[PDB]
């Protein structure tokens, strides 16, 4: 979702419909890829409650 | 059986023709073995 | 009751219990002719209606308001509307006429508009002005039927009387409701009852001739007449189709909502899609099963070439998975009041979870349930609404990207940011391969385009002869002439010989008006182009055609359903294959210079260049203009033939247009206004728009969509469509095909993204693209669903005619043409067949007399509608219902229907006591002759070849004003030495080798005849010649015959043998055409015997013809059955040369064709025209190619027999032999069978020779 | 007929066809699904026993 | 075109039709040579064209080189069997040559 | 008779020298197609020699 | 139905009939081989799976 | 068939013994237009072996 | 894009740029194709940046 931001903003930034430069959807396969959420707890918990 | 000059046309022979074209139609291979709905085992 | 009593004989005759005979049809005649309306309404009253067909009816109807808060003058003085609903709501309101109506002489109850209104409206009066408009418009939106309703109702009464119908081939009775549970007839009665009231006439109103007469009622209406035809158009459909009763009720409630509304035409526009949203656009999303067709697209994809697999098994993976359209049906129906109509159609369609019979079936009659009528409103809103609109370029193209002028235009640059390059490089090259031909610098092609504007109808040449008059050139007057100067012939004829640059100003003129109305929809307007505005827009035309003629899938149809392509429909509609509708909306409007015709104009006149330096064209000269695009030097540039028409249609693009209005129907709203929309009235609108269309639709596919998006699952699918394989656009229609992926269909929001990218990408040139993605394939007004079609019978009013003006009607037997057109309108939607040609019979029957004081009657034999094309239900005594409505018409069914019962009429002959002494081939012994003499046969056979108009011909004229005319037409069309010495040399070589072989041969001197005869007989008909056309018939009807045409004797000398039947073509549980489903039993087996034709009509027909295309005047089908009896009674080579160096063909290729054909070998369709065969219209739509050619067997099945010996000179008998047992095999009902010769009576010999005596002996 | 009536595109290229073609086949997982469907098929026939 | 006008060579209007309007055949037969040669080669005066700017490109073959355009070859490469296509490498043959 | 003879012949000479391009297509690229799609079926092959 | 939406080899029934177009035959035989071959190649029902 | 084999050895004999002069023409006259015409071309020739 | 390759020199450690998917060649391309040969020598001159 962050990746998707980006390149909305980038689009925006040049006013163009898209932009030339993309932070996603790129050939690279970053499945594995991970960024920091409200989620998980400093314990290593859920944060279901 | 309709060879002669005489042709008269008539409802028995266009019942003739339909048995003739039904019969043909239902001998053919693919007809024999086909359906729209799909059985439980086919289904399976 | 009274229906029994008066038709005794003639319900059984008609209903197959007795025989048909020509003096029960007379005395039918007779009660038709000497009924009344008021017995018609009381005969109504008679019929003991049921509770079903009960209906509460809204009071509301009867009470209106006044026409006076309707209208208003503007500031220029004009009778305008007033718009209180929304901004299209200018037609015509509902509201009272019984205070302007005036009290008319022995005629007391019925009344017509008071003479005093329009004497103050002549006078400058507001109030009359507007009375007068709203009379006038009520009078012709009344005035938009055919013949008064009351025949029609009194022919569907008599036609119902007989009762259910025994089927030959399901043996079992029918089961269609009878008339006590026909709703629309309940109401009709009821409404017309109520009008009426204790006054005794009960008719709401008079067709007269040219006017109505409305009754004197206080609850009169002016929605009345429209509804009643709705109501009798939905009464005869449910009659005559079986349809269900329950939808009946749902369009009668619509029906009588919008008689509430304040305007019938208005709410009818705004609710027309109730039905096509809830049925069709909403179908299979719970599928479970059924059948569907496989088809193949073969290479070349421009070729269109369909061959059929077979049947594919559905399954729940195809169901329906394009978006839904509940939420906006719901507020659609909540906002006109049909809320429980709308959600009536949802919960029937819901119940429907197999593609079948049944389901193919509902939804056609859901589609006949619209009501449809002509549309009416005054041509000064008509013009003021539709010429106002202008295009919205969101995003222009740079001002720096022009370079200086060029005569007048400008060259737009390569670097330029806008997508207007990749269009201006198509017509660049488009216009460069089309001067690169020879065949374009042909005189004879350019004669031929010249001569293509030119015809019989109107120009506007008023304006042009003012303005000829103001730059006081005189025309000649062609005083004396009885001849309209209201033709482009005309004007050809006054511009003869007139230089170009004393006619360049004419460009510039005025134009005319022309409208007409059309069904659910609203008035087309046509802009007519005179000679000069006409000539000088070839260069585009041209380009326009080349364009679609290798660059895309471009298609080309006219009005008849035939000429369209059911196997592209089908394959696009067919599963997983899916289809998405494209149209641009207000395409003239859009098309304007500030965009395209910039473009295109300068991209023209750069491309033409090279080709055609210093030579002119069309008869207009080269020319020399400036030069300023280069920087800091001006100099001047010389043009071509096509660059100085393109320069001078360039100001002419760049400034507008103008249009006179004159408006009958509103005194004083007489105008000029200034509009920017592109014509209508030209000869290239339609070419170029489908250029156009199929140019931006690329640049979307090829740069625009991939630079605008980014979604990986919609770049694969741009990629994967392609313009050459996958677009079919027409005009302002298109038709997108995507095709199935291995995994099944492709996904549908993929699909939606792309479009709205189509929408986003159409907006910024201004183009108003409405999209439809809904799972049903809709083209050239065609529907297709799961490869099955559905034929729209709304679309086709039975008692619906066009007028839009105040012109009269036509004589009596015009209308014989129109019913019968009405009846093959029904065979090709495909109704119920034994109820529809009984309703036939008895509408002509009621039709068929008329009088004449001369206190005259004239009468039409039965026998003049079989030739016509009326197929046969009982006669001499043979089995009821033995002939099919495929029977060819004239000639060829007469022979194919006598020659399947010949045996059997000799019989009756014989026992009725017509018995004679000599040894006929044909009858025996049997007073053939005498027998039809009596029975009126011939006299209806005769009577059937004879014109059904007045001939305006014959006309007084000076000798010196026709040779005039005449030479001004002929140097009009001799623009060329080289023409001229062709045509010379032609007839030098005609009279010397062919002569008195053929006593008319076409030549190209002779088409000035033609012309004048066109102006001539396109004028009015007066007392006289009706008087000379009436006595006509009565000496046909009274004078006696010996025999039929040669042609007819020679064919009844060939008989037949049917042994045995074909084999099955289609699968016998495919439903590809609603409403010909098992329950319509006779057209069901026909076509499963054939086989429909899964080939374009026009590309197949298009090499049966040696030419190609010839001037206007002259016949191709004339050309080569002239050149084809040539070669047949044996003329020489020359013959042949001089024959095609007469039609304009240059010596050396017009020899070596002389050479080619002599013995050359053409088809069976090409060779039949020598003896005026051709294939019959209702054949369009079977496979009769596959019957021609391995079906009928010239070989008796036996062996061989002396007698069917055909020589080996007389080779082309077989495409006779061909025609005549096809015509019999399909005449005759049931299945088709296997047809082999039996035996000609002389031997072929004696035939091939009454036939070239035949040939030798037309032309005199 | 189809013996007698074959015919390929114009212009072909297989590798490329085969690579526009075969794509959208093998996104499925139905292959996946029937080895846990046979797991517990052969668990209920040694159960049942 | 200059070649055109100071050139004396001209087209034979009928040449090959006069000479192939006598060659002995039978009416019973489904194949006419003529009759397919004829209709292969339709001449036209338009025709010296062509052969005009042949005859202009042999002056510049540093820059320019002339070819047959590959619509005149049969569309599936064509068979023995078939008149029409001995027809087309008839007029092929003549053709290549220039 | 002697025509039919030669029409015989030549349908026959037709007949063989017919261009289809199905045994090609049965030889080299059918076997690709079929192994290419084996394994994605429900219903595994089964065969005997 | 994999195979054919996958496969590029198309049926085109025409091939048969411009072939035959060409042979050579007298018109008055009784026997036309390439007529008889034409009619007896359409198959019934019109099937091709 | 004998008949069309004659026609066609005819027609092929009437096409070697054709009374053309444009051969004739290309061999002694062509080739003295050229060199006339050819000093006075805006473009002069330009030429490989 | 090229001022953005030229800022992201400087950024080697955080974030890599790479040649988006989509200007590669359709399907892996054709050397018979000159469309194909035109992104060759687009990529080609592109990469080393």
């Amino acid at each position: 979702d962050e990746a998707d931001e980006a390149t909305k903003k980038q689009a925006k930034d040049t006013d163009k419909s898209k932009a030339q430069v993309t932070y996603s959807d790129t050939g690279i396969n970053n499945a594995n890829e991970l960024s920091r959420s409200g989620n998980v707890d400093n314990e290593g918990g859920s944060n279901q409650k | 059986h309709g060879l002669h000059g005489n042709m008269t046309l008539t409802s028995s022979d266009i019942q003739r023709h339909i048995t003739e074209f039904i019969s043909s139609w239902q001998n053919h291979p693919i007809v024999q073995v086909s359906a729209d709905v799909e059985n439980k085992k086919t289904a399976q | 009751s009274m229906i029994l009593t008066q038709f005794g004989p003639f319900i059984e005759s008609i209903s197959g219990i007795t025989d048909q005979s020509n003096d029960v049809f007379e005395d039918a005649a007779k009660a038709f002719s000497m009924f009344t309306r008021s017995d018609v309404y009381k005969a109504l009253d008679e019929i003991p209606f049921s509770d079903d067909a009960m209906l509460p009816i809204p009071p509301t109807i009867y009470t209106k308001p006044s026409h006076d808060s309707y209208y208003y003058i503007d500031a220029l003085n004009r009778v305008r509307r007033k718009t209180y609903q929304g901004p299209d709501d200018v037609y015509v309101p509902n509201c009272s006429i019984v205070e302007l109506l005036e009290p008319h002489e022995t005629l007391t109850s019925y009344g017509r508009l008071s003479e005093a209104i329009e004497n103050r409206a002549k006078d400058g009066d507001s109030q009359a002005r507007i009375a007068t408009t709203y009379g006038r418009i009520a009078e012709s939106q009344a005035r938009q039927i055919k013949a008064p309703l009351e025949k029609f109702v009194l022919a569907l009464l008599v036609a119902e009387a007989g009762g259910s119908l025994y089927d030959p081939v399901l043996q079992k009775y029918d089961e269609i409701p009878d008339l006590s549970h026909n709703c629309p007839l309940w109401c009709f009665r009821e409404i017309c009852r109520h009008i009426s009231g204790p006054l005794p006439d009960r008719a709401p109103y008079l067709y007269l001739s040219a006017g109505v007469f409305w009754l004197m009622s206080p609850r009169m209406t002016s929605a009345i007449p429209p509804l009643l035809s709705d109501l009798v158009n939905l009464a005869i459909l449910q009659q005559t189709a079986g349809l269900d009763p329950s939808l009946v009720k749902l369009g009668v409630q619509i029906c009588l909502h919008a008689a509430a509304s304040s305007s019938y035409a208005w709410f009818i526009l705004k609710t027309k899609s109730i039905f096509p949203q809830n049925t069709l656009h909403s179908m299979y999303e719970s599928l479970e099963g059924g059948y569907c067709p496989n088809l193949e697209w073969l290479e070349p994809r421009s070729d269109y070439k369909f061959m059929y697999m077979g049947v594919m098994p559905l399954s729940a993976k195809y169901a329906r998975s394009a978006p839904s359209n509940d939420k906006k049906a719901r507020e659609l129906g909540e906002k006109y009041g049909l809320s429980s109509v709308v959600g009536e159609l949802r919960k029937r369609t819901k119940t429907y979870v197999k593609h079948d019979f049944a389901s193919v079936r509902y939804i056609r009659d859901a589609m006949a349930c619209t009501s449809g009528i002509f549309l009416v409103r005054t041509p000064t809103e008509t013009v003021l609404q539709e010429y106002t609109q202008s295009p919205e370029i969101k995003v222009p193209i740079p001002q720096k990207d022009w370079t200086g002028p060029i005569g007048e235009i400008r060259i737009l640059k390569d670097t330029t940011s806008s997508i207007a390059r990749y269009l201006y490089r198509t017509w660049y090259l488009a216009a460069a391969r089309m001067a690169a031909q020879p065949r374009t610098w042909d005189p004879l092609f350019q004669a031929i385009m010249r001569s293509q504007y030119v015809t019989a109808r109107g120009g506007s040449g008023a304006a042009l002869r003012e303005s000829l008059y103001a730059i006081n050139v005189s025309l000649p007057d062609f005083k004396g002439l009885p001849v309209k100067a209201a033709t482009k012939i005309f004007q050809a004829a006054q511009l003869a010989n007139l230089p170009f640059s004393h006619t360049s100003v004419a460009i510039l003129a005025d134009t005319s008006m022309g409208l007409r109305n059309q069904v659910q929809r609203r008035p087309r307007s046509i802009m007519p182009l005179n000679v000069p505005q006409q000539q000088v827009s070839a260069p585009h035309t041209l380009t326009a055609d080349y364009i679609n003629y290798h660059m895309n899938l471009s298609t080309t149809s006219g009005s008849a359903v035939i000429e369209k392509v059911i196997p592209l429909g089908v394959y696009a509609s067919s599963p997983p294959n899916q289809s998405i509708n494209i149209d641009i909306s207000a395409c003239d409007a859009s098309i304007t210079w500030d965009f395209f015709l910039s473009v295109i104009m300068a991209a023209i006149h750069e491309g033409v260049a090279s080709s055609s330096i210093g030579k002119p064209f069309m008869g207009v000269p080269a020319s020399i203009v400036n030069d300023e695009s280069v920087v800091g030097v001006r100099a001047a540039r010389p043009i071509s033939g096509m660059q100085n028409m393109i320069q001078h249609l360039s100001k002419l693009y760049k400034r507008g247009f103008s249009y006179r209005v004159n408006d009958s129907f509103s005194p004083g709203n007489d105008f000029t206004h200034m509009t920017t929309t592109f014509p209508s009235g030209s000869t290239a609108t339609s070419t170029e728009h489908t250029a156009n269309n199929s140019t931006m639709m690329e640049t979307f596919l090829t740069v625009w969509g991939p630079e605008h998006t980014d979604d990986p699952d919609v770049l694969r699918l741009m990629k994967s469509l392609t313009i050459q394989r996958n677009y079919v656009c027409q005009g302002d229609d298109g038709l997108m095909i995507i095709d199935g992926t291995t995994a099944g269909k492709v996904n549908s929001e993929t699909i939606q993204k792309m479009l709205e990218l189509i929408s986003k990408y159409g907006e910024e040139f201004g183009w108003k693209y409405d999209i439809a993605y809904d799972g049903t394939a809709e083209y050239l007004k065609l529907y297709f669903i799961f490869g099955c079609r559905i034929p729209n019978l709304s679309r086709h009013p039975i008692v619906g005619k066009e007028r839009a003006n105040s012109s009269a009607e036509e004589p009596w037997p015009a209308i014989l043409d129109q019913i019968m057109g009405v009846f093959f309108n029904g065979v090709h939607d495909g109704l119920q067949w034994q109820r529809w040609i009984r309703y036939s019979w008895a509408l002509c029957c009621a039709f068929s007399r008329q009088r004449t004081m001369i206190v005259g009657y004239l009468q039409y034999p039965m026998w003049s509608f079989v030739y016509w094309g009326l197929p046969l239900v009982k006669a001499f005594g043979s089995d009821p219902w033995i002939f099919s409505w495929y029977m060819p018409t004239g000639d060829l069914g007469m022979y194919s229907w006598i020659s399947l019962i010949r045996p059997l009429m000799t019989r009756w002959m014989v026992a009725n006591g017509y018995v004679t002494d000599r040894c006929s081939p044909v009858f025996g012994n049997a007073d053939y002759r005498r027998c039809f003499n009596e029975l009126k046969l011939y006299q209806g056979y005769y009577m059937a070849q004879l014109p059904r108009n007045p001939k305006k011909s014959g006309r007084a004229a000076p000798r010196e004003v026709r040779e005039q005319f005449t030479q001004a037409l002929s140097d009009y069309l001799m623009q060329n030495p080289e023409l001229k010495s062709r045509v010379l040399r032609g007839r030098s070589e005609w009279e010397k080798y062919g002569a008195g072989i053929i006593h008319n041969p076409p030549s190209l001197f002779d088409v000035p005849h033609k012309w004048y005869q066109g102006a001539q007989e396109a004028a009015i008909a007066t007392r006289e010649e009706l008087a000379e056309m009436d006595e006509t018939l009565m000496r046909a009807r009274r004078h006696s015959y010996s025999s039929f045409s040669k042609l007819l004797e020679a064919y009844l000398l060939v008989k037949w043998r049917m042994c045995e039947a074909r084999e099955p073509s289609v699968d016998l549980r495919l439903p590809l055409c609603a409403g010909i489903d098992p329950l319509n039993s006779d057209p069901f087996l026909k076509m499963v015997s054939v086989g429909p034709m899964l080939q374009s009509t026009r590309k197949y027909f298009a090499q049966t013809l040696f030419m190609a295309k010839t001037v206007s005047g002259l016949d191709v089908n004339a050309i080569d059955s002239a050149l084809l009896r040539l070669r047949t009674l044996g003329a020489d080579k020359k013959a042949l040369t001089a024959q095609l160096l007469m039609v304009g063909l240059q010596e050396s290729e017009a020899d070596a064709l002389a050479g080619k054909i002599m013995l050359q070998d053409v088809n069976t369709v090409q060779l039949a025209r020598v003896v005026n065969l051709a294939v019959p219209d209702t054949w369009m739509s079977l496979d009769f190619d596959s019957m021609f050619k391995h079906h009928v067997k010239l070989l008796p099945k036996d062996g061989r027999h002396l007698n069917t010996d055909i020589p080996p000179r007389m080779g082309w008998l077989r495409a006779i032999l061909r025609f005549l047992g096809a015509g019999m095999v399909m005449t005759a009902t049931g299945v088709a069978v296997d047809i082999y010769l039996e035996d000609i009576h002389g031997g072929g010999r004696s035939l091939g020779q009454r036939f070239m005596t035949w040939m030798r002996q037309e032309g005199r | 007929v189809a013996l007698l009536s074959g015919k390929y595109p114009p212009d072909l290229v297989t590798n490329v066809w085969y690579a526009d073609a075969i794509y959208p086949m093998y996104a499925d997982t139905e292959v996946f699904s029937n080895l846990q469907r046979d797991m517990i098929t052969c668990e209920a026939v040694q159960t049942l026993v | 075109v200059l070649l055109q006008r100071i050139s004396p060579l001209q087209i034979d209007p009928t040449i090959i039709s006069n000479t192939m309007s006598t060659v002995s055949e039978s009416t019973t037969q489904t194949l006419s040579p003529a009759s397919s040669i004829l209709g292969k080669l339709r001449p036209s005066n338009s025709d010296f064209s062509s052969f005009r700017v042949a005859l202009a490109g042999w002056l510049y073959n540093g820059v320019v080189t002339t070819v047959i355009d590959d619509s005149s070859y049969p569309k599936d490469g064509g068979s023995v069997t078939s008149l029409e296509n001995l027809w087309d490498f008839f007029i092929l043959a003549l053709a290549l040559p220039l | 008779t002697q025509s039919l003879v030669s029409s015989m012949r030549g349908t026959l000479d037709k007949l063989k020298l017919i261009k289809s391009m199905t045994p090609m297509y049965l030889q080299q690229l059918a076997p690709v197609e079929l192994a290419v799609i084996a394994p994605m079926l429900p219903f595994p092959p089964f065969q005997v020699p």
